């Protein structure tokens, strides 16, 4: 339009794909598949499914750290994810498998105020654009956010065009960087 | 703390200031430049998503230009300087508005006024979204009118 | 980061701005409305306790209004949002002034000037305490005089 | 009081009880008893006392997390309190008891730069309004605080009007959210 | 989120504001006083290293003056107060400028324009370094011209 | 040097020795020896060297905390140093010996994405005043920050007129306070 006779309304749309070489870019393909791309070769696929891939309660983080073999950026993202979960107290909910250097994590999401809510809050914040469709309501419900899916599976993946619902954006990860270790519980006298 | 990263895009212009978003920094658009009067507001205002995005893009440019890349990508640098570049509590405000079913900025689309003859432009403000649907221009037309009045005032 | 929460009001009022503390937000139990000029300072000022409390009360109102209450009381929302609502280092300043025996603000009591005829009011500033005794007005009368000059300047 | 002929000095006092449904509110009853009310139903009672109630040196936070009977808001407040203690290095000082979702923490507090000093330093910040009376010196000392009382006991309690000496205020709790994990010592090489 | 410590050095002066750095506070220099108009900028500016150092020095003075020292020195006090005294992201800016081979401030040396007759001074800006070499005065002469224009405007 | 006729350029320089009573001060003697002076009596000696002092792979932090024989200021600085290391995942790389209350930490620095990188970045931000001379390259290289020395040794020491090369400054330590626990991996499901 034309406001005050001389001023025309004009618009931008930032291409945040160009931030890929410095930043993680998070975005959504469909309601059950979301991605965090780190560069043009690596990323994490977050997936809400009823199909579990880990049938054990182990999560051998110390052995993985001792062996290395993993991408440090992806492990940093996983650490930011886990430390941003509010009120995590059921360790058996989270299992994982870092054998061979890969990254595979599984949060067991099986009426609110529970660990599934804490996992889902950090999930939707991590992928801010396009996570509302994954939720049952998508709005108006925070303390009892919930999805019908039973497992959140985070797996390392290679780069491909995945943002068919939302554009790539670092805003969710950059927001959650301040959330790390902010709403965790003490498990020891000496942390 | 507070954002401190300064935008340095003064060379090869008619005024020492402003900032230019190249065609790579924009979706389906060409080089678009903003003057010193608009960009200078970014040094002071704490609630502009576009200024945060300008600092992010400028830091990306300077980081690729002035730092030796690693063999495999690492995100140590952004984890180290994000609070220097942006206001994370602005992102917190937008998330709070998202969960409250208020329109919010998803940092994608922005709007500005542009004087037809002189070419002077205002600082781009964010086009708010709600449940995947951008707000029409009619939803915030009075904001556009106030911005035009501010432009005429200066 | 920095505070970014915007105060949502101005429905039914004579100007598009300001903020009104209702009968529930006040010990005296009387409505108190502050105009656009006073409340607009809260967008920029970083050392006003009243503005931080005003943002907290507005966020409480919006949170009970727009977000579903869980069956069991939870405090995750304020835990994440506090840095967007308040300057915690202002609380740090007041704590520091307390430990060093300097008069400080415990966020209870505030004072403002009020023009007798027009009803125009300044932004409320906090009434300081020292060891459980509110400062007498004579301890900061010149500050009140300075505020009056500002009201005469506007 | 009329200033410059036309400006009248007026005052207001904020009723912070209305913030109870969104955030904790802390207040003092007397020298020993302080309270952190959560909602209109729950809260913590912080008593400075000569008498102990736990009397052992176990704090099974992990088993409490497994059982998941506690209140999550109160446990988060306990975590915020403990992680705000600077230079805590004596696990024997803190004893706990979380039977059946209970919360019962005890700090042993038995001249500068000791665990008693850090615990009291965080105690004057958890309940900021009106906790100065508990110390022998209201002000002028920060690094060498003492109390004649020998134990700080934190226990979950029901709601009741305890705000006799100071009004409700979230300022202490909201202030200490940034204090968390800021002066804690390292106990592991991989935290 | 933002610094809040206020400088209180008003006693025994010709104006209620300003701040004076004593001989012990400076390296091979005598006592230097800065007026209200220059020091008052520190309340608003977020990218001034000298203002951060003024807050640090004032806090050091007040701490050694009002708080009883322990028998063995503690560090908890600064570990709390630093976010209220300084912008740590300004330090982060300077470190970022250091690693990308841009000139940066190491918080040692500062420059200001002093009016010869009246004695009015600018807010000191930091003298940047690069690899241990201070920039010559010619490297930022246009900044000095801009500062001179700024206080001619005042 | 006069500007606009009547405005004289003048110079100022701050003495940060006087801040020693309230905060640490970091500064450099030569390319290998760097210092963090807390007061006028105690501090830390950060030495890049090829001579190892600790032959074992222990860091008995818990025993040191229980005995409580150390300077709390120096252990706080050590905790700030270690928690600021980005992506530390080799517990064997760091050894300690706190017997008798002393402090003697040894980081084994023996490319991008390594323990030496994180330790050296935190070393630079801790000794930011004059540590740039400790590298092969002064600037333009952050991820692959490599020094020819094999060990970084942090030992408690007394006060002397140490730093010839750079002046005392709290800026490095004060900068690293916000970096604590900011980019650190998770070693266990409950932190
Ligand atoms: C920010 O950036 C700037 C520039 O990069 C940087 O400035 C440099 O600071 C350092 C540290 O102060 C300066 O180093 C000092 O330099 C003087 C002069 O050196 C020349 O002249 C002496 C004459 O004796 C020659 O010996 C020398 O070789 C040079 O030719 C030295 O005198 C200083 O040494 C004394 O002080 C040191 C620290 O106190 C002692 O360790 C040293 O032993 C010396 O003390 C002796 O003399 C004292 C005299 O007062 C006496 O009191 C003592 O008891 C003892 O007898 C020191 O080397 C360097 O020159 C500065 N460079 C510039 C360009 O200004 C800042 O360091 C940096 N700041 C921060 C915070 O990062
Ligand atoms: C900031 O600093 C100021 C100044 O130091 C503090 O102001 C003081 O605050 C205290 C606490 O509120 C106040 O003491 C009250 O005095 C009242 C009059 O004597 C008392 O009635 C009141 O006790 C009653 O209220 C409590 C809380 O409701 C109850 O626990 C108690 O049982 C009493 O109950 C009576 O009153 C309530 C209503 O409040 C009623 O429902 C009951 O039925 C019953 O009638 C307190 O003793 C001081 O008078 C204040 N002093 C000044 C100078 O203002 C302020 O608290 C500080 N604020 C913070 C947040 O730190
Ligand atoms: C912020 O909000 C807006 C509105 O809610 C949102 O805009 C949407 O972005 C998505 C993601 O790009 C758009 O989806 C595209 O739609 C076109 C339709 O023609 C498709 O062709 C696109 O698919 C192609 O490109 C994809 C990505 O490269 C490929 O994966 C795909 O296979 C195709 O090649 C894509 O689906 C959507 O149309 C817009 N909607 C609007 C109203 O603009 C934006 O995502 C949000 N931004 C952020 C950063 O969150
Ligand atoms: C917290 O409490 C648990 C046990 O919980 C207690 O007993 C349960 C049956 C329930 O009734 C609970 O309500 C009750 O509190 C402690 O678990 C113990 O952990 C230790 C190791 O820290 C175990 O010792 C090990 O045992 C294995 C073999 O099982 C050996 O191979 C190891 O070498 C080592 O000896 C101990 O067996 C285990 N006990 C139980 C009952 O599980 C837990 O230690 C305790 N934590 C704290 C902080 O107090
Ligand atoms: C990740 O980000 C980088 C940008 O940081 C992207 O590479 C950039 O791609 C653009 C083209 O889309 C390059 O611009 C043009 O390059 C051509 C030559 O190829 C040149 O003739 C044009 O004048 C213009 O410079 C840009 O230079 C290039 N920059 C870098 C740093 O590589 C990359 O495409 C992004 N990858 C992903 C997976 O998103
Ligand atoms: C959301 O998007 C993802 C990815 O586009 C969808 O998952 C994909 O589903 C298809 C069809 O089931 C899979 O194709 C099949 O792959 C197997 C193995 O390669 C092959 O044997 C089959 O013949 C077929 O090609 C595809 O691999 C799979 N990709 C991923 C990433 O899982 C998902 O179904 C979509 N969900 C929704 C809700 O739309
Ligand atoms: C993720 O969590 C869910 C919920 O805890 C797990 O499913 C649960 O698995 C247990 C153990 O098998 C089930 O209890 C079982 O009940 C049957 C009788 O119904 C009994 O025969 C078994 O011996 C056992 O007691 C529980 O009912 C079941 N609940 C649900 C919702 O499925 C699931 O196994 C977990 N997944 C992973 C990967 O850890
Ligand atoms: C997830 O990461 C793993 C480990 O890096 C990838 O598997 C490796 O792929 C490379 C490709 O050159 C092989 O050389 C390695 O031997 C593989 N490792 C193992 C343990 O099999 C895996 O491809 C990644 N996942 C996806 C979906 O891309
Ligand atoms: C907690 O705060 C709530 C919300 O402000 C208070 O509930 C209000 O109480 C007043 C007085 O009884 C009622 O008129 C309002 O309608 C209530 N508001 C809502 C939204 O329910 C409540 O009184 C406070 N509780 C306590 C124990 O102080
Ligand atoms: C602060 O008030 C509490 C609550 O009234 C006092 O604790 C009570 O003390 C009486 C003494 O006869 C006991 O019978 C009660 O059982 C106590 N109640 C609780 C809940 O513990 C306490 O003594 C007061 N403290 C001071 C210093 O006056
Ligand atoms: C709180 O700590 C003190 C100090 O350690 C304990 O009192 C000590 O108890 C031991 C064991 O009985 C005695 O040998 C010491 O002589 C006591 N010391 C002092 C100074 O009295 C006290 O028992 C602890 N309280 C609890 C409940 O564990
Ligand atoms: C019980 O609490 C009292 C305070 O009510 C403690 O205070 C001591 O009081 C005696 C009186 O003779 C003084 O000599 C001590 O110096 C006081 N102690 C302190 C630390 O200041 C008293 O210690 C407690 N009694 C016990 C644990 O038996
Ligand atoms: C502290 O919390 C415990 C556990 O929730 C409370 O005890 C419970 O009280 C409820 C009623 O409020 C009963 O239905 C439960 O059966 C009790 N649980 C157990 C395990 O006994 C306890 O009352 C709280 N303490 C105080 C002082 O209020
Ligand atoms: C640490 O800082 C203190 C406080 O500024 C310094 O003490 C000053 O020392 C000078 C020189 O001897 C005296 O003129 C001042 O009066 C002292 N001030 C105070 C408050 O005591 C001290 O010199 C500094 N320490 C070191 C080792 O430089
Ligand atoms: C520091 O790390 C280096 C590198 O791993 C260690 O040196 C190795 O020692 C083992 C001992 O079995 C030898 O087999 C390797 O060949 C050595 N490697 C190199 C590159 O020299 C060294 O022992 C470690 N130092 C300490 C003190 O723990
Ligand atoms: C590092 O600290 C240790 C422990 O404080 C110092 O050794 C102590 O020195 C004091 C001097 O008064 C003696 O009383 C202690 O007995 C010593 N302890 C031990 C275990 O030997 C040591 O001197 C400090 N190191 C340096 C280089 O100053
Ligand atoms: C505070 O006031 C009380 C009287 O209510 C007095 O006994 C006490 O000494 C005062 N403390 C300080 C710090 O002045
Ligand atoms: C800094 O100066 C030294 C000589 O003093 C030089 O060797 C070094 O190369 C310079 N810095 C860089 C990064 O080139």
């Amino acid at each position: 339009s034309l406001y005050k006779g001389v001023y025309e309304l004009q618009t931008l749309e930032l291409n945040m794909e160009t931030l890929n070489m410095t930043m993680p870019l998070s975005c959504t393909k469909n309601n059950s598949h979301h991605y965090i791309m780190v560069g043009n070769e690596t990323g994490l696929e977050l997936t809400l499914t009823n199909t579990s891939i880990i049938n054990h309660k182990f999560c051998n983080l110390s052995d993985a750290h001792k062996k290395n073999l993993y991408d440090h950026a992806l492990m940093s993202i996983i650490s930011t994810f886990h430390l941003s979960i509010p009120n995590f107290n059921q360790y058996e909910a989270m299992s994982c498998d870092f054998n061979g250097g890969k990254i595979s994590v599984q949060y067991n999401l099986s009426h609110c105020g529970t660990v599934a809510n804490g996992v889902l809050q950090t999930f939707m914040r991590m992928a801010w654009g396009g996570s509302y469709i994954a939720l049952d309501s998508g709005c108006g419900n925070w303390d009892c956010i919930m999805t019908s899916y039973q497992y959140l599976i985070i797996q390392n993946t290679t780069w491909e065009d995945h943002c068919q619902f939302s554009r790539p954006s670092p805003i969710g990860y950059l927001g959650l960087l301040s959330q790390r270790t902010r709403d965790i519980y003490i498990s020891r006298r000496l942390l | 703390g507070t954002f401190t990263w300064t935008l340095s895009d003064s060379e090869g212009k008619d005024t020492p200031g402003g900032y230019c978003l190249t065609r790579w920094m924009l979706i389906e658009a060409e080089l678009k430049c903003f003057g010193n009067t608009a960009v200078a507001k970014c040094n002071e205002k704490h609630d502009e998503e576009f200024c945060d995005m300008l600092r992010l893009f400028d830091f990306n440019k300077q980081a690729i230009q002035r730092l030796k890349a690693p063999a495999q990508m690492s995100i140590q640098l952004i984890n180290k300087a994000v609070n220097a570049l942006i206001n994370d509590q602005l992102i917190m405000k937008n998330h709070l508005r998202d969960i409250m079913c208020i329109p919010y900025c998803n940092y994608s689309k922005y709007w500005y006024l542009n004087h037809t003859t002189t070419g002077r432009t205002s600082l781009p403000k964010c086009w708010l979204v709600s449940n995947g649907s951008y707000l029409n221009e009619t939803h915030f037309s009075d904001d556009i009118e106030q911005q035009a009045d501010n432009m005429i005032t200066e």
